[PDB]
């Protein structure tokens, strides 16, 4: 199931 | 002017949300770990409705005479018979896959969501607060109050007339595209939650439409109606040319933008940027390497001129590119032969649906029987009927 | 009205052949001109111009298709009126698409077999005279 992750380096 | 509210419609509406829920519990969907999450909507929209029941036990008269409640219940019982005229109008293609149907099924699945929130927004713990609600962007927040005041709930005319005032509406088609993007219930209402969510969305204030123009109706980043799973989806296509990406309404995180990109290892992952204007995160991303394609696309639209005072002008937007960025909503509704009001009439004899309006306008034209097939009319009757 | 303008993002999306660069400024939406191509029968090319006339209510009442510019067949007339009859009153519904129309016009260009235009006096050469009309009509299409 889904997952954000954090903005791009 | 939907009408008062009271137990017995409730119920009504809570047995037409369980007859949407038995048509999605069908496994040859598998819908119970999909992005809106559907089967965890209805049950929780029904669940939160006997909240609200609960706090005016005994002030039902107050309750039932609430506009927005009214229009909210009115809204609730439509959508919940679109969604059964969806599964009966397609038929077997439910249950396909990347069908019409199925894409329309998520689409409403995406506005129970949002009913949802904005329910919750409006009435929190159960008691209504919507005189009170917090609209969050300053700016905004006042052209609310020096125009509605302590309004919840608008008309689209008098939200659309009242913001013209402020923020011109170059003309017919883009006051339409306006609306299928700030009116997330679809009811032609607009309440002070749609609102903060919309204004939150294309901030600043200051800029709101040139924002909104810029980022949703022209540029080929922008995804209207998608969840988290249909992004991953789209993506894959690009998943061997590194840069390209997507953006669309966060579901979880409303008035929040989700962000999805194709790496340089060729995964897709996605994002909510965190305190900053959608296109300062596409700015900044494009100048990092991260965001070059949208949709793939290859020219990668300029957005820098949305930053300092009196920020340029404005974009020429054809007649043409509103009709395509209003097609990307709801539309499963309306009806064929207008195409702009919802369809509201079921022929008998036959059976073709279609908005009475424009059956009233046929037959005052003497249009022999059925628009569609031509057939006699004899009686009309709901698309879908009341609980028995 | 917004039913022409989705009537319109249905034919150019779809870029179907026959018919090639439609034209209409969007400030009218009422007037379409557009362009066709036969295949078939003689026909080829040239200036093959049409203009569909959307009526005030459309679409409870058809569209007129009328050629600008100039062409043989049967039933068509000179002063550019057509008849079929998908597009006619007492015959036509509300429902129907522009676009499958102007491809019921292709099955009127293209292996005809009309039942006699406005005037007798071309109608009837189709009967007998496969030389002259045949002729001023793979020829006609060129010199004009
Ligand atoms: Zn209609
Ligand atoms: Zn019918």
């Amino acid at each position: 199931s889904d997952g954000y992750t954090p903005e791009p380096a | 002017p939907p009408g008062t509210v009271d137990k017995k419609m409730v119920e009504k509406c809570w047995k037409l949300m369980d007859k949407v829920v038995r048509l999605c519990q069908n496994p040859k969907l598998a819908l119970k770990n999909s992005p809106p999450y559907i089967l965890d909507l209805l049950p929780d929209t029904y669940q939160h409705l006997r909240t609200i029941l609960s706090r005016y036990e005994g002030k039902m008269e107050t309750l039932g005479e609430n506009e927005y409640f009214r229009v909210f219940m009115e809204n609730l019982m439509k959508k919940t018979k679109q969604t059964i005229s969806l599964f009966k109008e397609g038929k077997e293609r439910m249950y396909e896959e990347n069908s019409q149907p199925r894409r329309n099924l998520t689409k409403l699945s995406l506005i129970f969501s949002h009913m949802l929130a904005e329910l919750k927004g409006i009435f929190p713990s159960g008691l209504f607060q919507g005189d009170t609600f917090r609209i969050t962007k300053a700016d905004a927040a006042e052209f609310w109050r020096k125009a509605f005041g302590e309004k919840t709930i608008v008309p689209w005319k008098s939200f659309r007339q009242a913001l013209h005032e402020v923020h011109p509406i170059s003309s017919g088609l883009e006051a339409m595209a306006l609306k299928s993007t700030i009116d997330l219930t679809c009811n032609d209402y607009i309440s002070v939650f749609e609102f903060d969510i919309f204004t939150r969305l294309f901030q600043p204030w200051s800029s709101l439409l040139r924002n909104w123009n810029s980022l949703a109706v022209t540029h080929p980043g922008y995804m209207a109606f998608l969840t988290y799973d249909e992004v991953k989806a789209r993506l894959q296509k690009f998943i061997h040319k590194p840069g390209s990406y997507i953006f669309r309404l966060s579901c979880t995180r409303l008035g929040q933008w989700a962000i999805g990109y194709v790496t340089a290892d060729g995964n897709i992952l996605q994002t909510i940027p965190h305190n900053k204007p959608l296109f300062q995160a596409l700015i900044d991303g494009f100048r990092e390497g991260f965001y070059l394609f949208p949709d793939g696309r290859n020219q990668n639209p300029d957005l820098t001129g949305l930053c300092e005072p009196t920020p340029q002008d404005h974009i020429k937007v054809t007649q043409e590119q509103y009709e395509l960025y209003c097609e990307m909503g709801s539309t499963f509704q309306l009806c064929k032969i207008c195409a702009e009001n919802d369809k509201d009439v079921k022929i008998e004899p036959c059976g073709h649906l279609m908005c009475t309006s424009c059956l009233t306008s046929w037959q005052e034209s003497e249009g022999q029987g059925c628009p569609f097939c031509r057939c006699e009319i004899k009686g009309t009757e709901p698309i879908v009927v009341d609980p028995f | 009205s917004r039913r022409l303008m989705k009537e319109l993002e249905e034919i150019r999306k779809c870029g179907m052949k026959n018919f090639r660069n439609i034209q209409v400024d969007e400030a009218n939406l009422l007037t379409w001109q557009g362009l066709i191509v036969p295949d078939n029968p003689p026909y080829d090319k040239g200036a093959f111009r049409i203009e569909i006339n959307f009526p005030a209510e459309y679409p409870f009442k058809p569209p007129k298709i009328t050629f600008k510019t100039k062409i043989y067949h049967p039933n068509i007339d000179e002063k550019g009126q057509v008849c079929l009859p998908v597009i006619s009153a007492e015959n036509w519904k509300p429902a129907t698409k522009t676009d499958q129309v102007i491809q019921s016009l292709i099955a009127l260009v293209n292996d005809p077999q009309p039942e006699h235009p406005l005037r007798a006096d071309l109608a009837e050469e189709y009967s007998k005279d496969r030389k002259k009309f045949c002729k001023n009509a793979e020829e006609f299409t060129k010199k004009y």
